[PDB]
């Protein structure tokens, strides 16, 4: 009712307690609007990226100050901001809201929330130009981060403080592998402990507002709005905004990290994001370089995605780990922008479109996707039970383009090439079902010794669910072995050749 | 229109006081702008083009662009 | 609780008509006149005070 | 070391004369010269503004600057000398503008800062002058310099009032009130 | 009343600067007008250089004018006239009709700069439109709110099927029609005038079922970057106030996307990458993001696709194709077998077929 | 006598500091701003004249004001030498960040030095057996040259350069210095933790490297110096000491690109591709300081970062002339698993002449260039009807090429956790042997897996007996 009404009457004391003790030492005219780009006359003690506010709303940041004056960036449409208004100066290098407030919310760039729940209860402001930790207080990376998916941790396992790339293809589903990594974290964000919790942060720039409202819908459908942070840079909205939004986010992701907890983030897509740089650098005519985008733009990738890795004990063992998602043009992978994100990341997983026309979703490339710190920080137990599974996809792939030829061979490419099929449509995955690691070692392991091979083709997809509620409904301590240890004994590993030779014998 | 090459502060006013330097820098210049290996120096009103020229250090140089105010 | 929220949404948009309302009833009066009054005394509040 | 920079935009000539007529004292006459010499641009308007064209010459500039100078013998010093630089340099047509420049870095040196009291309408002068007084009492002027103060109308405010100066203002008016009620109230 | 006059300074092509008088300056994306013996003649402020000096970018021929004429302003952007006049009346970007059938008398007319709806009103669960056409809703669904990339030359029944979905919508779900053709071919521009009345889905008696909006080939390049914000605004009047389901067609998105380049860079503004405009991606946007699905009703979008050398790397197919929700191609080898319509089954392939 | 400056402009990492005080610092001086954070070390570039200089920023600039006083400190930047630096890591000014205490050093040198004379130029015919395969065949590395590791994004240059060092920088006797240029923060931190383990960075003990970092987050002013400054530190133990010195640096290519970041800012017109036009001048600057004179051996290795595998792009095509033994890493052969994924063309060396390796080495070198070049050839052929199309000459050589090929694959001893297999160290003369055996037929029916991902070829004929043993 008039409940709000008192909230902004208090803020109306604040606003008016504001206008007791406003002098602007600051304020200059608007000498010329052009490209989408303020030049103001004035403002003799501005701070180089010192937020800015116009005189219709529209804020700003002045990121070049030269002698006469200082051009300020906008930070939305230049429809507002008319020549010869106002120029009062905040006082503020660029910030953002940070806090565990912030949790449900859907914010864009500048910590203004637009899900319609109110104002946020923000815990502090912090910036968005932090220097990224140096190599001191770092540690190489020793935890899992468990996607859920089966073919991701089977073979390119992504650690905590471990930046990972998710390159791809135009409408490959390359979204979808995000999105059901921040659907396993159900599994702990409903859970007790701190450092077990991954509190992930989407990070949706360039894309369609409908789609970011799809996506909180499925994020609210699967109840991950307790742990979610949206921040949206919808391509409706100009180009400095996508600029911004990922830094402020990776701001949201160091308040995670400096406080102890875990937490994930999600860019998505930064081949987005160098579009909107590529467009704030050919207005002011910086000249470009190689295909336009700007001479710089592999620092923006690195100023972004070196402030996330995995605190070590001094600082409080805190972490933040980074998907990007790069849309490339046509399976490329050697154009300007898709080898600078690659030259960051610890490793690629190229969604290759081919494989996806084929229908094998989520379609990871085996042989080019790999990950550099990941084997160092998987679970044990599927580094005990995929250690061949790596190299048998590799001498799957050597003989792909073999038995092209029709040939009749010998009896060990028949064998190899049955278990590899047997493997490829095995690691075939429904939307929004990951499996928790505790369920993905035994189908690996039915897969790795041999056990599918007397099962015709087409049968492999129901067998997932036959085979998983065949454990679940029987041998349900070994699930529970699985989850405690996380490990299997000799004990363990005769307990489950038993319980898969039972269910493979019918 | 733009602003020009010979209006920097330190040589108009010069010019301002009626000394006019320019007329007496024929066999000597002054340091304008150097950096890049490429130094647009004032003065040396006789100077050629592709004509070997020293600073006062002791580093020589080759005189190529002969603009109106400076060279 | 879902209706519950749409119909503050609406108790809000409601509201925010009525605010449009109150620009209206606030633009016709001589608190256009009364009110540079307020800014004299808040200048010489403001001013004095450093 | 010259004081309120020029910076960038055609005003290092007027800031080259400061500086250069700063060493030599004369410079209430060099500011006085400027306004004889625009009052007199002014008083004789058909080719005494419209004769300051790009298209003339080298030549015809230095007559001008010599008809100029014709109507008053001993025009300063300074000011007689810069023109002959500007009708070579041909800049001559920027050139009232370095006499305003000349003039905000002569009245800076006096030391009126020139304020401002927005309104959407004139007001009496009771405001005008309790206003200048706490102007003049205030820390914004550290005294010993003046205080201009100007009242301008403007429709694109709703009214109240905006106060302004140094770079530094405070702005209690009408429009801004309603704007950030409403912004506070549109969520 | 109290007008803003000023001059203009400068004539450049289709780039017109204009001068005003001081504390008077209207912000960007403001309509302006140049009266003229022929008519009026409207400018769109696009840059401010400071100076009190303005500079737009033309909406009509820009022959003959002296420099030193009146500049009126009107404030507000490109105003158009909306609502149920303005159906079958083929209004051009200024907001005059050209059918010669007199004025049109229209209760409002709107800015057509106006915002895309916030992200809380944004409909969570994209449903399916029933076109009507069976192929349509069997393979390649519409989206209800969504983007249709509608591929194909024309001579394929292109003109069929889109009055076919005008019929079916006017019966189905009782929404009108919104086609727009940005650089539309003049000739075809009749024809396609011509072949509308008589198949009754423009009534010059009774009640008419689109409004029609012609952005020709021979306006300069700053109307044929409005023209589909015209017909974007001429839909979101039928959608946000009377409450339906609305298509907007827009022939030819790359014709759009050639009106951004050449409007931008006759502004000075450096070139990107391969030519087409650094505004790309939010000059894509601003055209996007209008086009949803509120709460009250919805605007769906069937607009065409010029594939630029038939390739796919190419940024406008490239920035198109990062929007539309569903394809549906006009082939050959299916009309050639004589099968209307000609949608080819293996191509059409749709995000909502899940 | 302080020598103040205001600041009147800022642009990004590019910052302009006005004097009134007409003597003004000269080009390549130091100044220094006291910042909230602590302080802010600028670098001199180019006089604007109007007594402004304009200079570029070591470390970030956000947060300055127009007017903030600006100090001067006379020289270049100066870098803490000597024995003293060991097991440290520097960086680009000279702040140590091991948080173990500021570096009690003697000398403090300039960066900025000019290179050695010509008169002071050394060479040496001092091949170096490194162990590796594809090196010690077809391009040995040269003792006092330099050594060029060309490759694309993510084929194994910093991988290499970790397999360099654990195989080399142990048994060196001399010094190393390391020098992240650009690279990531975290391989900086997994380098330092290999240093402490294996004994290199011994901490309470003496060390025998020097980590000079500074890394990808660093605004551009620190790229373009930092490799500098791991110059100075090399070339100081080359002069002061007279040793032998390992200058790895990783990567050169950000040095060029901190150079293509400033550039567009200070006023240079862009050049080609989008680089500076300062380019040949710079990049001599940093390479020819980097030498071997009569008082020390420099043996540096240098990764070249490509950008997308263009090697027209102008930064590495200038490097190219500068190295003494090339090794081209190509994307196209890491896709199939050829660990590492040298290119057996396009390798060269000052070195491989028969009077300086031997005149077996040098024939088996150019047989094993004969066959590789011979498939690259019949590449399309294959490419469109198959392997059947050839001749019966041909074929052989195909099939002898292609067993070539996974014979040059190698387990490497850092890149132990991707193949699951221990290192493998293959002296130079048993891989001399093995090509020669290889190439005079000795073994062409062995198929062709048990080539790949071996040893040496008495490994070969085990993992074939192996493979043997297993298909049966
Ligand atoms: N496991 C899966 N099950 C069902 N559908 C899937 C699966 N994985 C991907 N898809 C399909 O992929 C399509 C696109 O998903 P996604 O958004 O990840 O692709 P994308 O390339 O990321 O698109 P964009 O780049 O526009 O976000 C969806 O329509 C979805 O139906
Ligand atoms: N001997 C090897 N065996 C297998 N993979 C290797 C080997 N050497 C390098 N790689 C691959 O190369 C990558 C390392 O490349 P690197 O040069 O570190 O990347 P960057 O280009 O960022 O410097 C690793 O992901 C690894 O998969």
């Amino acid at each position: 009712k008039a409940q709000p009404t008192e909230v902004s009457s208090i803020l109306e004391e604040r606003i008016k307690g504001v206008s007791d003790e406003a002098n602007l030492n600051e304020t200059g005219r608007v000498l010329a609007v052009g490209d989408g780009i303020a030049r103001v006359f004035g403002l003799n003690n501005i701070q180089a990226e010192e937020l800015v506010e116009f005189s219709s709303g529209v804020k700003g940041m002045a990121l070049n100050l030269e002698p006469g004056q200082v051009g300020i960036v906008l930070f939305g449409s230049d429809r507002l901001v008319k020549e010869g208004e106002l120029v009062k100066r905040t006082g503020n290098i660029v910030d953002v809201p940070v806090g565990p407030g912030l949790l449900g919310r859907v914010v864009d760039a500048l910590g203004n929330p637009i899900d319609g729940k109110g104002p946020i209860d923000a815990a502090g402001r912090s910036r968005a130009q932090v220097k990224a930790p140096g190599i001191l207080p770092r540690r190489s990376v020793h935890e899992p981060v468990q996607t859920g998916l089966k073919a991701v941790d089977a073979l390119v396992p992504i650690g905590r403080g471990q930046r990972e790339l998710i390159i791809g293809d135009r409408q490959t589903g390359k979204t979808a592998v995000a999105l059901d990594t921040i659907l396993n974290q159900k599994r702990w964000n409903n859970g007790s402990d701190e450092s077990k919790k991954l509190y992930c942060v989407y990070v949706a720039v360039g894309q369609k507002r409908s789609t970011v409202a799809q996506l909180v819908q499925t994020l609210e459908q699967h109840d991950a709005m307790k742990y979610s942070i949206i921040v949206a840079a919808t391509a409706s909205e100009a180009a400095p905004l996508q600029y911004l939004a990922p830094f402020t986010a990776a701001s949201i992701g160091e308040w995670f990290r400096d406080n102890g907890k875990h937490a994930l983030i999600v860019y998505d897509d930064l081949s987005k994001q160098a579009v909107a740089y590529r467009q704030l650098s050919l207005l002011l005519r910086r000249p470009p370089g190689r295909e336009a985008y700007p001479g710089d733009v592999f620092y923006l990738h690195s100023r972004l995605l070196e402030r996330a890795a995995k605190l070590s004990e001094k600082e409080g063992s805190g972490s933040l780990t980074a998907l990007p998602v790069i849309e490339t043009q046509g399976g490329d992978v050697s154009a300007y922008i898709p080898t600078n994100v690659i030259s960051i990341t610890d490793g690629q997983i190229f969604l290759e479109a081919e494989l996806f026309y084929k229908g094998i979703r989520p379609a990871i490339n085996v042989g080019l996707s790999v990950s550099r710190v990941g084997s160092a920080a998987q679970v044990k137990a599927l580094k005990q039970v995929a250690g061949s599974l790596k190299l048998f996809l590799a001498q799957y792939r050597e003989v792909a383009a073999f038995a092209q030829f029709g040939s009749d061979l010998d009896a060990s490419t028949k064998q190899t090439l049955v278990r590899g099929e047997r493997l490829t449509q095995l690691l075939k995955q429904n939307q929004y079902s990951p499996l928790a690691t505790e369920e993905q070692v035994p189908l690996i392991y039915a897969g790795v010794n041999g056990h599918l091979d007397g099962i015709e083709l087409s049968r492999i997809g129901e067998f997932e669910s036959s085979f998983l509620s065949y454990l679940k409904s029987n041998h349900n301590e070994l699930l529970t072995e699985i989850r405690e240890k996380g490990e299997l004994s000799k004990e363990l590993l005769a307990s489950l050749k038993s319980a898969t030779e039972s269910f493979v014998a019918t | 229109t733009k602003a020009q090459p010979t209006e920097v502060s330190s040589i108009l006013e010069e010019r301002i006081k009626g000394v006019s330097d320019e007329a007496n820098l024929n066999e000597t210049g002054r340091v304008l702008a150097v950096g890049d290996g490429i130094a647009r120096v004032f003065g040396l009103n006789n100077i050629q083009a592709e004509e070997l020229v020293e600073f006062s250090s002791g580093v020589k140089g080759m005189a190529l662009n002969l603009e109106p105010g400076q060279v | 609780v879902r209706y519950e929220a749409s119909l503050r949404q609406l108790e809000q948009r409601q509201l925010a008509k009525s605010v449009i309302s109150r620009v209206q009833s606030e633009l016709g009066n001589p608190k256009f006149q009364e009110k540079v009054l307020q800014q004299s005394i808040s200048e010489i509040e403001q001013l004095l005070s450093k | 070391p010259p004081p309120v920079r020029l910076f960038g935009v055609e005003g290092t000539y007027a800031t080259a004369l400061y500086q250069a007529a700063a060493k030599n004292s004369s410079i209430d006459a060099a500011f006085q010269s400027l306004q004889k010499v625009e009052s007199t641009v002014k008083k004789n308007p058909k080719l005494g503004h419209l004769l300051l064209n790009p298209a003339l010459s080298l030549k015809d500039r230095n007559s001008v600057i010599d008809a100029i100078v014709e109507t008053h013998k001993n025009l300063d010093g300074y000011v007689v000398n810069l023109l002959k630089v500007l009708s070579e340099n041909n800049r001559l047509g920027c050139f009232e503008k370095i006499a305003s420049d000349f003039g905000v870095l002569n009245d800076a040196h006096n030391g009126l800062l020139k304020g401002t009291v927005t309104s959407a309408e004139p007001l009496d002068p009771k405001s005008f002058k309790r206003i200048e007084k706490a102007l003049s009492a205030s820390k914004l002027v550290g005294q010993g310099k003046s205080l201009k103060l100007e009242n301008v109308v403007k429709p694109e405010i709703k009214g109240g009032l905006i106060v302004e100066l140094g770079d530094k203002t405070v702005d209690l008016s009408i429009s801004t009130k309603i704007q950030k009620l409403n912004k506070v109230l549109e969520d | 009343s109290t007008p803003i006059t000023g001059k203009v300074t400068a004539v450049i092509g289709a780039i017109v600067d204009v001068h005003f008088e001081q504390s008077e300056l209207p912000a960007i994306l403001n309509a302006l007008e140049i009266k003229t013996p022929q008519g009026k003649l409207v400018l769109e402020v696009a840059q401010h250089l400071g100076e009190n000096t303005v500079r737009t970018i033309a909406m009509d021929g820009t022959e003959g004018l002296v420099r030193g004429e009146k500049v009126l302003d009107t404030g507000g952007p490109i105003s158009v006239p909306v609502g149920r006049e303005t159906l079958g009346r083929i209004i051009n970007v200024i907001g005059e009709p050209i059918d010669e059938r007199g004025p049109i008398k229209s209760k409002l007319r709107k800015p057509i700069h106006a915002d895309p709806p916030s992200f809380a009103e944004q409909s969570t669960s994209a449903e399916i439109l029933e076109t009507g056409i069976k192929v349509v809703d069997l393979l390649a669904p519409y989206a209800r709110g969504g983007k249709i990339g509608l591929f194909g030359g024309a001579g394929v029944g292109k003109t069929v099927f889109i009055q076919e979905l005008i019929n079916n919508i006017a019966k189905a779900h009782g929404g009108f029609s919104v086609f727009t053709g940005v650089g539309e071919r003049t000739r075809e521009g009749n024809d396609l005038y011509r072949e509308m009345k008589e198949t009754g889905v423009i009534n010059l008696e009774g009640e008419s079922k689109v409004a029609l909006v012609f952005g020709q080939m021979n306006e300069p390049p700053g109307a044929r970057a409005r023209v589909a914000l015209t017909g974007l605004t001429i839909a979101e009047y039928f959608r946000d106030e009377e409450g339906q389901d609305v298509l907007l067609f827009i022939d030819n998105i790359f014709r759009f996307t050639q009106a951004g380049s050449e409007v931008s860079a006759l502004l000075g503004r450096i070139p990107s990458a391969v030519g087409y405009q650094p505004t790309l991606a939010t000059d894509m946007g601003l055209l996007q993001e209008r086009i949803t699905t509120t709460k009250k009703g919805s605007v769906t979008s069937v607009q065409a696709v010029y594939v630029p050398a038939d390739d796919l790397t190419d940024p406008a197919p490239a920035t198109t194709f990062a929007h539309l929700d569903a394809t549906t191609v006009l082939s050959r080898g299916i009309s050639e077998l004589g099968i209307y319509p000609a949608v080819d089954p293996l191509d059409s392939k749709s995000r909502l077929l899940d | 006598t302080p020598i103040t400056g205001k600041v009147t402009a800022v642009i990004g990492a590019i910052v302009d500091v006005h004097f009134e005080q007409s003597e003004l610092p000269a080009i390549l001086n130091a100044l220094e701003i006291k910042t909230p954070q602590g302080k802010l070390v600028l670098e001199v570039a180019q006089h604007l004249g109007e007594n402004t200089v304009r200079t570029i920023a070591m470390d970030g600039t956000e947060g300055l004001v127009r007017g903030e006083k600006v100090l001067d400190t006379g020289g270049p930047i100066s870098v803490p030498v000597g024995r003293e630096t060991l097991g440290r890591i520097i960086n680009v000014i000279g702040e140590p960040i091991d948080e173990r205490g500021p570096i009690k050093s003697k000398l403090r040198k300039p960066i900025h030095a000019d290179p050695p004379s010509f008169a002071e130029q050394s060479t040496s015919a001092e091949i170096l057996e490194t162990g590796i395969k594809v090196v010690d065949l077809l391009a040995p590395y040269a003792r006092g040259g330099k050594i060029g590791l060309f490759g694309g994004a993510g084929v194994g240059k910093t991988v290499f350069i970790q397999e360099l060092i654990n195989n080399i920088a142990k048994a060196h006797g001399g010094f190393s210095v390391f020098t992240g240029v650009g690279e990531r923060t975290r391989e900086g931190n997994d380098l330092y933790r290999e240093m402490k383990e294996t004994g290199v960075i011994n901490l309470e003990g003496e060390s025998k490297v020097a980590l000079v970092f500074g890394q990808m987050n660093e605004p551009p002013g620190a790229r373009a110096r930092v490799a500098l400054t791991g110059l100075t530190i090399a070339e100081y133990f080359r002069d002061e000491e007279g040793q032998d010195v390992l200058l790895f640096i990783d990567n050169i290519f950000r040095f060029t690109q901190a150079g293509s970041e400033v550039s567009a800012l200070l006023g240079r017109i862009p050049s080609a591709v989008g680089y500076q036009p300062t380019l040949a001048t710079d990049m001599g600057l940093l390479q020819e300081r980097i030498t071997t004179t009569k008082k020390g051996s420099v043996t540096s290795v240098q990764a070249v970062y490509v950008p997308a595998d263009d090697l027209t792009d102008p930064a590495p095509a200038t490097t190219f002339a500068h190295l003494d033994a090339t090794t081209v890493l190509s994307r196209g052969i890491s896709e199939l698993g050829i660990y590492p994924a040298v290119d057996p063309l396009d390798s060269k060396s000052r070195l491989l002449d028969a009077a300086v390796v031997g005149q077996e080495h040098y024939d088996v070198a150019s047989k094993v260039q004969e066959t590789l070049q011979t498939y690259k050839s019949l590449q399309d052929i294959i490419a469109i009807l198959g392997m059947d199309e050839l001749s019966e000459q041909d074929k052989l050589t195909v099939e002898r090429a292609r067993k070539i090929q996974r014979f040059l694959s190698q387990p490497f001893a850092v890149a132990e956790v991707f193949t699951g297999i221990p290192g493998k160290l293959v002296r130079l003369k048993d891989t001399v042997a093995s090509f020669k055996a290889v190439l005079e037929g000795k073994y062409d029916n062995i198929p062709e897996h048990a080539f790949y991902m071996v040893g040496g070829i008495e490994d070969v004929v085990a993992k074939a007996e192996k493979l043997a043993a297993e298909a049966n």
